[PDB]
């Protein structure tokens, strides 16, 4: 993390990484006119009868906007419990300050 | 310029139109979904297309009728053609006192006839106006007094400014000509012009 100095919140965004890496699995189809306004990182519930999906979680991955009223979709699954935070301790005792390149003195 | 027809003609037999074919060219883009609803989209336009053919044609007949084709050619001026079969005289009076409300851009022209026009017309019939080139079909027409309601299967290629004059008789196809860029008519030993057809577009 080249951004996060805050130790907790390095922690809880590796945890949510970590979350987020188990749901490895993408979705591609393409839907008519209506539905238009789908954008990427939105919420999508699908429900596919054949196999046991009735409102899947899919966050928007691609889409692609053509003339002729057609729209291609990408989606990735995501996760309930990637957004819950878990509980952790505190490093507070485990600083190092360094306190070397100066003359100590007598 | 008028493409030359057994009307202006006579003294040509072998210049009428064997068999004609007004086509109905509107693309339109068709996708079928799997819950069984077709779907179509509509962006370009609709476009009359003019197919002719032609019998043995004798050295004098070829003569005129390729005279008249390289001319257009020529000039670079519209074909005009007049199909026979649209020539009913149902419509008759003055075009010049009927007005048009203006600001009509849809699929349906209302106009008041103000009681200058006998007859009214058929369904089924040929339909354009003074101050545009495009040739509409009436799908319907329901009189109420002597305002009329006419509908026309292309759409309104022209907003109406209130100028513009309904032209029932007498219309021709402002068409431009089509596969000109390879053609030909070969000449059989017995004297006689054969292999003669006219592709003709609506070129509006």
């Amino acid at each position: 993390f080249a951004n996060i100095t805050n130790y907790y919140t390095a922690r809880s965004y590796a945890d949510r990484e970590l979350k987020k890496s188990r749901y490895s699995r993408t979705l591609s189809f393409s839907v008519p006119y209506k539905f238009i306004g789908i954008e990427p990182n939105d919420p999508i519930a699908f429900t596919y009868e054949r196999y046991g999906w009735k409102d899947k979680f899919f966050l928007v991955d691609e889409v692609e906007n053509t003339r002729d009223g057609k729209i291609n979709l990408v989606l990735q699954e995501y996760g309930e419990d990637v957004f819950i935070n878990s509980e952790q301790v505190d490093n507070s005792g485990n600083d190092i300050p360094d306190i070397s390149n100066n003359v100590l003195p007598p | 310029m008028r493409l030359p027809d057994p009307y202006t003609n006579p003294e040509y037999p072998g210049l009428g139109f064997e068999s004609v074919n007004l086509v109905d060219n509107d693309p339109m883009i068709r996708d079928e979904l799997p819950n069984g609803k077709v779907k179509e989209v509509k962006i370009s336009a609709q476009y009359w297309g003019i197919n002719i053919s032609y019998p043995e044609l004798f050295p004098d007949e070829y003569a005129f009728l390729d005279s008249r084709l390289l001319e257009y050619k020529r000039t670079g001026d519209y074909l005009d053609v007049l199909l026979p079969q649209y020539e009913a005289f149902r419509v008759r009076g003055d075009t010049k006192s009927v007005t048009i409300p203006a600001g009509q851009k849809g699929s349906q022209i209302i106009l008041n006839t103000n009681g200058t026009l006998t007859g009214q017309p058929k369904a089924g019939d040929l339909f354009k106006l003074s101050t545009h080139p495009k040739v509409y079909k009436i799908t319907n027409f329901s009189s109420s007094g002597n305002v009329w309601n006419i509908s026309l299967y292309p759409d309104l290629f022209i907003t109406t400014t209130g100028s513009e004059k309904p032209v029932f008789n007498g219309i021709l196809f402002r068409t431009k000509l089509m596969n000109g860029d390879s053609f030909g008519s070969t000449l059989n030993n017995n004297g006689t012009y054969s292999g003669i057809s006219l592709s003709l577009r609506e070129s509006l």
